[PDB]
């Protein structure tokens, strides 16, 4: 699985940005068996899933962020596309693309090439 | 698991095993209700009150035979499961129509019966793995034959004695079956943590609530309102045979979802069970009540032949015994509730048909629930947003 993110940089409090990549490495059967997703990471922090998109079509968000962050996701393009507004200093960190696997009894986390993301005036 | 072979046999006795149960309490039943026909005594609600505790104990003590199997085996549990039921079922008989009855036929056989019955679904698993669908639907299918042609068997076959010998009769088909149980060869308090078995449980027993009131109430409502009719045994017979379609097709077809998507199936029998029990008042020429009894048996199998193999896929062979259990436990008190609370409705409003749409709505609820369980993948998902 390959990832490359695309889009970043340094936005004003309360201003929008959108993030998005096509998934690589991975037929669009295979992806459809996984949920597309992303991670946050800022300095000193570990990463950590934020919002993602289930198998059945069901997305989900950690409710911190939930409202300023938004999800969709393109199966047949195979597009995730990670919407926010309203953005606060907070929220800097850089952003990683990401894909979960399921596989017998066990699952695969892929990572992609994350981001920078910065909200200062 | 060799899902095949020798399994048949296995299979064959657990056919034995249901089709005397169910078949057993049905026919006494029947006859209590024939014993009243014509006299007031020979008790009347102490006699209605006892079937339905017998019926109730197979569900109330699901949970200590779970304990049993599990710590002992299925062989032995199901051996002195039968071996009690035979002994109750046969002093029953001493009993002459005296409060001994009540206490006999009702603690000693049905905890017999209930500690035979888990067992018989429990060792099912053992030796069937891509398959068990098939094989818990042939169970329930030959069990429905079992117990539609055990009337036949007593009534007109034979019973030329009298009516104090019919449960000494009836005996003997327990005696059978602890023989056949010998045939049970073993190949090989946390369930609930789970919240997708958790959720299912839950909608299942929700749904059971509104289950026996159109078993228990149909014949009355065609007489009250279809008197003109010849006579209203067709209904019976027809949902039980369609049911037995319905059981076999459904445990076929299970096998060919994959995954949890079975829970779908029931959703949808759901749904249209609650559907038709809503529009039996309505329907006000007896051509359509056929058809709308056609439909209620059809969907009654695809909803009963299916809870054990989820059950399995939820939470595996190792723990299926105790789910089972559980869920068994779980559903003791809705099912005798039911009956009760519609005569309570016919008593309060006079005419039947509120009956039948209070009945109808509880399982429309129960499909709601089951719509909600969530996928492991989502799952794995709340864990990871948990981190
Ligand atoms: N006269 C009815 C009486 C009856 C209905 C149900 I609904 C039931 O509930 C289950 C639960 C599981 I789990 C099963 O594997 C099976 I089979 C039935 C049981 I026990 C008994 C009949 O014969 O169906």
């Amino acid at each position: 699985v390959q990832l490359q993110e695309s889009g970043g940089g340094l936005v004003q409090p309360g201003g929008s940005l959108r993030l998005s990549c096509t998934a690589s490495g991975v037929t669009i059967s295979a992806l459809n068996a996984m949920a597309m997703g992303w991670y946050r990471q800022a300095p000193g922090e570990r990463r950590v899933m934020v919002a993602a998109v289930s198998e059945r079509g069901n997305a989900m968000y950690r409710e911190s962020v939930q409202g300023r962050f938004t999800v969709t996701r393109d199966f047949t393009n195979k597009m995730v596309s990670l919407q926010m507004d309203n953005l606060k200093p907070e929220d800097t960190a850089v952003y990683y693309c990401h894909v979960l696997e399921d596989r017998v009894d066990s699952f695969h986390d892929y990572w992609g090439q994350g981001t920078q993301v910065t909200v200062s005036s | 698991p060799p899902e095949g072979g020798f399994g048949w046999v296995v299979v064959f006795a657990a056919t034995w095993c249901n089709g005397s149960i169910f078949g057993i309490h049905n026919s006494v039943g029947i006859l209590y209700s024939m014993l009243l026909e014509e006299e007031k005594e020979k008790v009347e609600f102490q006699a209605a009150w006892v079937g339905a505790l017998a019926m109730g104990m197979i569900f109330f003590c699901s949970p200590i035979v779970s304990i049993f199997t599990d710590r002992l085996g299925c062989r032995i549990t199901a051996t002195a499961g039968a071996a009690v039921a035979f002994i109750g079922l046969h002093t029953s008989s001493f009993t002459s129509s005296l409060s001994l009855r009540y206490f006999t036929y009702g603690i000693l056989f049905g905890c017999g019966c209930s500690f035979a019955f888990q067992p018989s679904l429990v060792i099912l698993g053992h030796y069937f793995q891509r398959r068990l669908g098939l094989a818990n639907g042939v169970v329930s299918a030959g069990s429905s034959i079992f117990s539609m042609s055990f009337p036949f068997l007593i009534r007109m076959l034979g019973d030329k004695i009298k009516l104090a010998q019919t449960f000494q009769v009836l005996s003997t088909f327990m005696f059978v079956l602890m023989l056949l149980s010998l045939t049970y060869r073993p190949l090989l308090m946390r369930v609930f943590r789970q919240r997708t078995y958790r959720i299912w449980a839950f909608g299942i027993a929700a749904a059971a609530l509104g289950y026996f009131v159109p078993y228990v109430h149909l014949m009355k409502y065609v007489e009250e309102e279809f008197s003109e009719i010849k006579e209203t045994w067709v209904l019976l017979v027809c949902i039980g045979a369609t049911s037995g379609l319905g059981r076999l097709v459904s445990g076929h077809i299970s096998d060919s979802i994959p995954g949890l998507k079975k829970i779908y199936l029931q959703v949808l029998s759901f749904l249209l069970l609650g559907l038709m029990s809503m529009m039996i008042p309505l329907c006000r020429d007896f051509g359509g009540l056929i058809v709308v009894c056609l439909f209620l048996g059809l969907c009654d199998g695809f909803f009963i032949t299916i809870m054990a193999p989820i059950a399995f896929e939820l939470v595996g062979p190792m723990q299926a015994s105790q789910a089972i259990g559980y869920l068994l436990g779980m559903m003791a008190l809705p099912m005798i509730a039911g009956p009760p609370i519609a005569g309570l409705l016919r008593n309060c409003f006079g005419d039947y048909h509120v009956a039948f749409y209070f009945a109808g709505v509880p399982p429309i609820i129960g499909a709601v629930i089951l719509f909600f369980v969530p996928s492991r993948l989502e799952e794995e998902l709340r864990r990871r947003l948990t981190e």
